[PDB]
Order: C-alpha cells, then structure tokens, then sequence
C-alpha cells in the first residue's frame, strides 16, 4: 500500500504559537491529500482538501502547503480550541490509508 | 484520484454548477420536462387531466421552435448566425468557465426575441431556396 | 394643501380619497405620527391618539375609494396637520378649529 | 469565428404569476365540512414528495409582494362561503361625494356543522417549481443562500384567527421578527414562536360563558425570549410596554377565533400588561352570534350554539404586534385582522418560479 | 443542516454479523458518494470502503474483500454496512462520511456522523 | 418598379396567390396550426379540451407522416420517387406561375392515397438498407 508518516508524533506548544506538522507519503500522490482534525470522543472534521485549499467554515489561521511526497500543515496562531489530533489521508490509489495522527498539547 | 462513476443530482439540479458541467446532464432534465409515467359525482380529472394536456401542449410549443430552427437532433445543434455586440459582449473566459446559466439568461432576457426572430428568418430562408438551385444539375 | 375649518363642539369631516374604486390599506395619523385610525382590510382600528373615543370612519365608502374621518365633539386642541397614508401617497390636510 | 448553439433543457427559471392547485389529503367520506371542500377542489396527495437540494444558487425571496397570498385569499373565501353558511347576511351595495348606500338581507338555511381545520398542501403543474429558503435565521426578504427546489409544501392548517397565530409552523432556532420596514409605524410586525404555548379554551356545562386557561410560566419565558429579540432592533436600551388594545371592532379589540363552529371572542386585557426594562391565566370569553365578516364589508348573524361542553386545545405559535410610534420607551400593542398577513407567516419561505428550458450560447461548432 | 445519522451501539459475539445503517439529511443522497471508516479504541483511522448511492456500485479494500458488504436504499435515503465473521479485532467505532466529490473523483470527507460503537 | 419589402397576407391568405408566391409564406401558416398558449355544469373543462386533444392528435399524426417520408427538415423537401405523367399533365410555367394551391388540389385530390403509398414505401425501403451495404467497409 501507501504509508503516511506524520511528524512529530507528540508536539507541545503554548497559546499563540506558530506550528508546522509534516506528512510524508511513501509513493507519489500528487496533491491528493486531505487534512482532518479530531477531538477525543467526537468525529473528525475536514480542514484542507486538495492539500492547499481551505474548507468553508474553517478559520483562515490554518494553511497547508506541499507537493509530491512532502506536505505541511501550518497554524499561524494557536487557540485553545485548536488543540486536537491531526490526520492526513490520500486518494490517488486503492486502498485508502490514514496517517498516524499528531496529538498537540 | 479514484472514481466509481457519475451520479444523479436530480431534477433542476446543478443550477449553481458551471456551464460546461451543467451542459453534460441535459438528458435527465429534458426527460423530466415531459415527466409522464404517473399511472358522488367524482370528476376531478376535469381539473387534473386538464393539467396533463397542458403539459403536453407546452412541450409541443417548445418543440415547434426547435422544429423550425431546423435541426431536430435535439439538445445540441448549430446555426450560421453571428452575434451582435449589444447582446452582452463578453469573452470566452467570462462566459464558459466561471458563471452559471442563471446569470447568463438574467442578462440575455432583454434580448430574447431579437435573436429568436433572426434565428427564425435568416438560415431558414437562406439555407432553403438554394439547394433547389443546387438540385438543378 | 387642503384646509378644513371646524366649529367647537360640532362634528367635523375630513376626506381622503384613493386613486381607484377599491378598498385598500389606509392610515390616519397626525403631525407627530401617532396613529388616529387605520384599516386592516375589512376592519377598522383606532390608534393610540387622544381622539380614540371621538374618531370614526364610514365603512361603506371604502368600496368607493373614499376613506373619511369623522371627529365628533370638536375641541380647540384637535387643530393639527393630519396625514393619511394611501397607496404610498402622503395626503396632508390642515384642520382648524 | 465562434458560432451560436442552442440548448434545450438548461436549468433556468423566471418569476411568474401562475395559478397553482391545492392537492390536499382528504378522506372523501366524512362530514367535517373542511373535507367536503378538501375533496371538492383537491386531488389526493403523493406518498413520496421529492426534496431535490441545490448547491450554489442564491435567490432573492420577497414576502410582502408574494403572489401566493392572493391565491390563499381566493380559495379560503371560496371555502368559507360553502362550509359555514350563516343564517342572515347584510352586505351593503352602494350603487352610484353624492352617494347613498343600501344594505341587503340574504337569508339562507343555517344548520349546525362541524368545523375542524385540515392541513392542506399547494402543488404546481408541470413546468414550474417552488424555491424554498432553508435559512434558520431568515430576515424575510432579500437573498437566501440555501435555496431548495420543492414540488410542494408541508401541511398548512387554515385557522382563521386574530391577535395571535394558532396551530402554525414552529421556528428552527430562535424567535424571529419579520417586518417590511421597521420605524414605519403602519405595518403589522409578524413574530414567530420557537416553542408552542399550549392553551386550553372551553365552554363547560348561561351558554355564552367560556373560560380559557393559558400557563403563566411558559408564557412568561416565551415573552422573555420575545423581548430579548425586540431589543436587537431598537438600540438595546429601550423600555418595552405591552398594552391590551386601542378601541375598534370586536374581532380586532379581542382575540377572535373559531372552535367547532362556535365563534369565540376572548378578552386579552390581562394577557398583555407587563412592562420590561434593562399559575394559569383565565380569559373572559363571550360567545356571540352577530359578527363582522373579513371576506367582505358587512354583518352576519348565525344560529344559537349547540348544547354541551365544547373543548379545543391549541398551540399558540406567533404574534401580530404593532408599534405605537410617539416621542424613550416603546409601546407594542397586539393587532391583526388582515388575513393576508395571517397566512403570510406560513407562506413566507416559498416562491413560485417558471422554468424556461431553452437557451443559447456561443461555441465553436459548424454544420 | 447537512448531517448523517447512524444507529445505536451494538454488541455481538464473534462469528456473527453486524449491520449498521446511516441516513442522510440536508442534501440529495443520490449525488454524493459515501465512505465508511472505522477507528479502533486508542488507535488511528482505518478506511473500509466507499459506495455510489446511485448505481449501487461498491469499492472495498482488498484486506476485507468478501467479508464486508455495502448496500443502499434510495426510498428512505439510507446506506447499510454488513460486517460478517467478527473477531475481537473488529471492535471499534464505525463512521459514515459524505465525500465532497468534485470532478467525479474523491476529494475529501466533510460531513461525518455521530458514530456507532461495535464491540 | 420601386419596392420596400414583403407584406403580410395572414392566415389562409395564400389561397388566391400563385403557388410559387405561396411557397415563401408556408411558415407563418405552419406556426399557428396548433396555435398554443390558449390559457355545477361542466363547460370549458370538458367538451373543450376534447377540441385540444383532437387538434394535438391531428398535428402529431401529420408530423409523424411527414417524418416517415423522411425529411424532418420540414416545410420543403425532395424525394426520389418519379412523377407519373398521367396525373394532370401540365407545364412548370403553367403550374408554378399562373395557378393557386386550391385548384391544384382540385385536380390532384383523386390520387392522394396512390401518392401516399408510394411515398410511404418506396424511398424508405430503398434509401435505407443500401447504407447497410454501403457501411460494410
Ligand atoms: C459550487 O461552488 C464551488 C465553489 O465555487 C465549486 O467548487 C469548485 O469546483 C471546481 C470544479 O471544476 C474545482 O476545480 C477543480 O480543481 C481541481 C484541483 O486543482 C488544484 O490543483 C491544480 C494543479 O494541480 C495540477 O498540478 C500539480 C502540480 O502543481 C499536480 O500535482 C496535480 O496532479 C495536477 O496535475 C491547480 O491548477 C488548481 O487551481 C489553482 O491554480 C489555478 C490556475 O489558474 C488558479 O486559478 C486557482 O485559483 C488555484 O490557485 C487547484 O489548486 C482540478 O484538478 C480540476 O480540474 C479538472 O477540471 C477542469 C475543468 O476546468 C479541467 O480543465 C481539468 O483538466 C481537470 O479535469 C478542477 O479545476 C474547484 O477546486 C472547486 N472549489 C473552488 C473553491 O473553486 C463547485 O464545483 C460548485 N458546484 C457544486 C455542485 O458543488
């Protein structure tokens, strides 16, 4: 299959910081990755589709860049509601696999 | 990405979609324009069947226009009429990729009959009356 | 500017006509824009003005496009510029006692 | 270099003024006297209404220039001229400032008929659609972004009433205030409720003495939400006063409605009395027989009521309020009487559009 | 408004079958493809399969091929997931997710249900 | 002499003009054949929708008969059936420049079904099923 590695596995930061989280794909996937946020006990909600475009309803402080196998999610200023688990998942080829998950605290 | 095939959005759907995407699914809409199927004194069909006849008549009226700007291989054909500058002079990158059909007909509704009369008369009296001269030899 | 004169203690008449012969929405207010009386289709409503016990309108002329105003027992303090809103028209009429 | 091409079947609609039919769900066997008319003009409904939902369209809804309330006003007059036939009617004629009016006396047979409302739909023929606004915080006019195309609507129960909205449609999120122009002082402010205010209203075993109980705490918290919503449009610092009425006819100075063919006129003096700044109420109803008509100008007197206790529980779902603009605090007294405004509260989010599936676009084709 | 509603939690013995239903509200069910995703307790997200509600066509991962079956009903706008031959590894939360589906291909999963806990 | 352009005779106005002049004005008669639009005892709701149903059933049958003798780009089309000379033998200047349509029907009305059988059969079993042999390669 295609394996997604997310770095770092656990990140620690304060309120108001700028953070960057890297998704690395084992194969060439073009720009077909999506970025999701999950609170414990609740369903994940989408932030980024097409690896650069913002979902409607998501605030503008989030961004995502990258190409090929190298992919970054960037939060410009951390808010207390933004402290959750972040995922990357692709759709270039079957089967679909999700990332390992990045918990921020 | 991966795919499974196209979908069915419904009657009058994709009105907010782009021009080239909404022009793909005219068959589903045109089939629903005719609808059909359906299957004391107690005569309410005097209203109800009335409505059915009206719907059929409406189709023939539209068919009459599409029968007389003569293609009859419907949902797409072409004519030989060039455009005029007073009828929403826009370029292709304005007109085909970035607006819906609602915003197109919202500005072409001023110029309905002035193009419909020209399409009525010009090719239908000019593509005619010349193949008879071509049938002389 | 129509001006209607009236006597003290009598009944004074104030006319307000429509463009056509049809009963439409109409309102009678004063210069400080407190309602005297308006209509609600087939019904008549009195406003919060001080003429509430003495203002009246005739119901049968409403089909003729006439929306009158009857003020019985006229006092000197009732002399005011009265506005009737009829079909987005502001017919302003001056009343003297 | 580019040639025009025709297209048949493009999703294009225009604003029309067509005539719809009803198609309500009647039984065609009872004598409820709604179901006689509800079969007389209505075909039975469909079991599967379609709910096709659009994606990117934004459409301008309008409330007070809508062309569905006149279609309401025609067939509800046609229904009330057959269902409840009164005994003696007095309608002036005034055949042509030099005029005199004479009144007639039309006398027909007046049996005692059952009367309970039946929810009805309004459905369109082929070639039309009804756009419906799905915004939970709709102002009343202007744009709606979540426009959905609908074959036909939900059940509207045609309850003739004044001063309130009885058995209406509940709001989605919060209490809504709908007005064509605030600070105009001449148009009826329609207010919808987000919760049903339950009321019992009965005549028990003098026959013209009926008592009408409404809960105190639920009404108090409902008007707490209401006076919370009126402070949004008036600077968040004004005092709000609710008066009872200001003169007028008995059908507008009192809460006038119907119950089993009985013509109820309940006083609401103790119901609107509080002043707001920064267990059960009984209503003294009087059953009358010589009433005024809303369909036309005139009088109508009816048969004496039947013997026995009469029961009708109902859900209060809205308000017709009217400002008293003076020269500070604000006075808001209840009003109504205009039935176009009575059924504008349930037809506020609908629009009839006519389809025109014949367009033209420039492309690069030939022959 | 656009929401997916799932059924309640279900506890089953190994070797049995489990059926979960997902009903759509607020959008046209025949126009968007539907994904199923499972999360093990304390673990990440595992994708299962995805279905067209219109044609009834399915696409299933090869790891669970022939064991999980996905069906639809357009009359009540509900999709059904059947997971047969249960072990203790299949315990987790099952989620139905609406594909955004731009350009007749997979884009992203934006509308997610409340979940079904299967033990 | 001096001219300004064509005029408008109206409904059924070509019964007194020459056939060659009547050929240009076929379309304005062909538009309002179906007319369209239109918009307890039961009148105008029964015994009047029967008129509309009869008009629609006549118009659809005539349009189907025109579509069988396959042209479908209607109001003028040619056919590969030879003309029999025994059927009111006249010259082209005599018919197309001096005669009306009604007098021509007055002579040709005895041969209508003999026309219709040959037009109904011969082309559409000989124009077709030779393209079946033509599209072999
Ligand atoms: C309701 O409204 C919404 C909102 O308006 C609407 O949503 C939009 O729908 C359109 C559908 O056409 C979407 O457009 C699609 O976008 C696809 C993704 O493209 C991205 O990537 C492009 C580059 O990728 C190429 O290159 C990289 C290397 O760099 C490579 O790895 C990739 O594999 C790939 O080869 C990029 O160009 C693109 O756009 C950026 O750049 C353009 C440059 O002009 C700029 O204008 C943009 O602003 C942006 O910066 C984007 O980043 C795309 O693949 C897809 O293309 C297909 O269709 C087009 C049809 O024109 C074909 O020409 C093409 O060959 C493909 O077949 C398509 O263009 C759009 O993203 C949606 N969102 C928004 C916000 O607009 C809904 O559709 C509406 N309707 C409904 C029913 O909901």
């Amino acid at each position: 299959d295609i394996q997604l590695t997310q770095s770092p596995s656990f990140l620690s930061a304060s309120v108001g910081d700028k953070v960057t989280i890297t998704c690395r794909a084992s194969q060439g996937v073009r720009n077909e990755l999506a970025w999701y946020q999950q609170k414990p006990g609740k369903a994940p909600n989408l932030l980024i589709y097409y690896a650069s475009t913002l979902q409607s309803g998501v605030p503008s402080r989030f961004s995502a860049t990258g190409s090929g196998t190298h992919f970054t999610l960037t939060v410009s200023s951390l808010q207390p509601e933004d402290f959750a688990t972040y995922f990357c998942q692709h759709m270039s080829s079957y089967p679909l696999t999700f990332g390992g998950g990045t918990k921020v605290e | 990405a991966v795919g499974i095939g196209a979908v069915f959005l419904g009657f009058l759907g994709a009105a907010g979609s782009t021009m080239g995407a909404a022009s793909m699914t005219l068959t589903v809409q045109a089939r629903n324009l005719l609808s059909g199927i359906v299957q004391k004194l107690t005569v309410w069909g005097i209203k109800q069947l009335q409505a059915r006849v009206l719907a059929v008549e409406r189709y023939l009226r539209d068919q009459q226009l599409l029968g007389i700007w003569g293609c009859s291989g419907k949902l797409i054909c072409c004519t030989n009429v060039p455009w005029n500058s007073s009828w929403s002079n826009r370029n292709l990158s304005e007109i085909w990729d970035n607006m819906t059909w609602l915003q197109w007909d919202k500005e072409i509704s001023n110029y309905t009959q002035i193009i419909y009369g020209l399409l009525e008369e010009s090719q239908n009296q000019q593509e005619k009356n010349e193949q008879d001269l071509l049938a002389l030899d | 500017k129509k001006v209607v004169l009236g006597k003290k203690g009598d009944t004074v008449e104030l006319t307000c006509t429509a463009s056509q012969k049809k009963s439409i929405q109409f309102h009678w207010k004063n210069s400080n824009q407190i309602k005297i009386l308006g209509n609600q289709g087939s019904f008549l409503t009195k406003g919060p003005s001080k003429l509430n016990d003495r203002a009246d309108s005739r119901r049968s002329l409403w089909d003729q496009g006439n929306f009158p105003l009857i003020i019985k027992n006229l006092k000197i303090e009732d002399s005011d510029t009265y506005i009737c809103e009829v079909e987005d028209q502001k017919e302003e009429v001056q009343l003297l006692v | 270099n580019l040639w025009v091409t025709v297209y048949y079947g493009v999703p294009v609609w225009k604003d029309a003024e067509t005539t719809l039919f009803c198609a309500s769900d009647a039984k065609a066997y009872e004598t409820e006297k709604h179901n006689v008319w509800a079969t007389h003009a209505c075909v039975p409904t469909d079991p599967n209404p379609q709910e096709i939902h659009l994606e990117n369209v934004t459409e301008e809804f309008n409330m007070w220039k809508n062309n569905m309330v006149e279609q309401m006003h025609t067939d509800i007059i046609s229904l009330w001229d057959q269902s409840l036939k009164p005994c003696v009617k007095l309608t002036p004629l005034c055949v042509t400032r030099l005029i005199n009016c004479n009144t007639s006396a039309i006398t027909q047979a007046c049996p005692k008929v059952s009367f309970e409302p039946i929810p009805i739909h309004y459905c369109a023929p082929a070639g039309f659609a009804i756009l419906k606004c799905k915004d939970k915080k709709f102002n009343g006019t202007g744009p709606c972004p979540s426009v959905s195309t609908v074959q036909c609507t939900h059940g509207i129960k045609p309850v003739v009433s004044t001063q309130l909205l009885l058995n209406g449609s509940l709001a989605e999120e919060e209490v809504m205030i709908r007005s064509e122009n605030i600070t105009n002082n001449a148009k009826n402010i329609l207010v919808q409720f987000n919760t049903p205010v339950q009321i019992n209203c009965t005549r028990p075993n003098d026959i013209r003495q009926a008592h009408c109980n409404v809960s105190k705490a639920t009404w108090n918290e409902t008007l707490g939400k209401v006076v919370k919503q009126l402070r949004k449009h008036f600077g968040n610092n004004t005092i709000i006063r609710f008066a009872n009425s200001s003169g007028g006819d008995l059908e507008v100075t009192t809460h006038s409605f119907n119950c089993g063919g009985e013509f109820f006129y309940c006083n609401t003096s103790g119901l609107f009395n509080s002043t707001w700044i920064s267990d059960s109420i009984t209503l003294p109803c009087r059953i009358k027989q010589i009433i005024n008509m809303w369909q036309r100008i005139g009088q109508a007197m009816y048969a004496p009521p039947i013997q026995g206790v009469i029961r009708c529980v109902s859900n209060i779902t809205g308000l017709i309020l009217t400002r008293d603009g003076g020269s500070t605090t604000e006075t808001f007294r209840p009003g109504g009487g205009d039935m176009r405004d009575n059924w504008r509260s349930e037809l506020y989010k609908y629009k009839v559009v006519k389809i025109e599936p014949l367009g033209v676009a420039p492309t690069r084709c030939k022959r | 408004q656009e929401v997916l509603v799932q059924s309640g939690a279900e506890v089953k013995k190994p070797g049995a079958s489990v059926k979960v239903s997902c009903r759509a509200f607020g959008y046209t069910f025949t126009g968007n493809a539907l994904h199923w995703v499972r999360q093990a307790p304390g673990q990440g997200l595992e994708w299962l399969g995805w279905i067209n509600p219109h044609s009834g066509d399915t696409t299933t991962s090869q790891k669970f091929q022939g064991r999980v079956y996905m069906t639809r009903d357009k009359s009540i706008n509900t999709a059904f997931l059947d997971v047969t031959r249960l072990t203790s590894d299949d315990t987790g939360i099952y989620y139905c997710a609406r594909d955004k589906y731009y350009g007749n291909e997979a884009v992203g999963m934006d509308v997610w249900g409340q979940g079904t806990s299967v033990t």
